[PDB]
């Protein structure tokens, strides 16, 4: 944990989370961000502080995948990668309600 | 909300996930 010892599940691009295009990367525990060409990831949850899962469809200027912490905070991932937005907000959903079930459970 | 954050036009999800917090 923390630090690159753990095995990236998806790697999304041109996803922007705060009006800011980088890149959504799924990890096996955890599910993080960094901005477009970085190496230092600024956003990092694991799928046991997810408490939901919500998804915004398509006919928006702006495609998104958002996770509801039980902590009362929301994380929206915009996909604005007009080549796979679509494509990849399907596979971090499917990826994320996947892994969800493994860590999510301690009544909260 | 403060600046131009998500909520500047999102809240029309399809909530995966709103019930089940086992």
């Amino acid at each position: 944990m923390a630090t690159s010892s753990e095995e990236v599940l998806l790697i999304v691009k041109k996803v922007r989370q705060k009006k800011q295009d980088g890149a959504l990367y799924l990890m096996a525990e955890r599910i993080a961000w960094a901005p477009e060409g970085k190496d230092r990831f600024t956003i990092s949850h694991m799928y046991a502080d997810i408490k939901c899962q919500k998804i915004s469809p398509e006919g928006k200027a702006k495609i998104q995948l958002q996770l509801v912490l039980h902590a009362g905070d929301t994380t929206n991932f915009h996909f604005s990668n007009e080549s796979t937005a679509v494509k990849e907000r399907d596979a971090v959903k499917d990826l994320l309600q996947q892994l969800l079930p493994k860590f999510k459970r301690k009544a909260n | 909300d403060d600046l131009m954050l998500s909520p500047d036009d999102i809240e029309q999800w399809f909530t995966e996930d709103p019930g089940p917090d086992e």
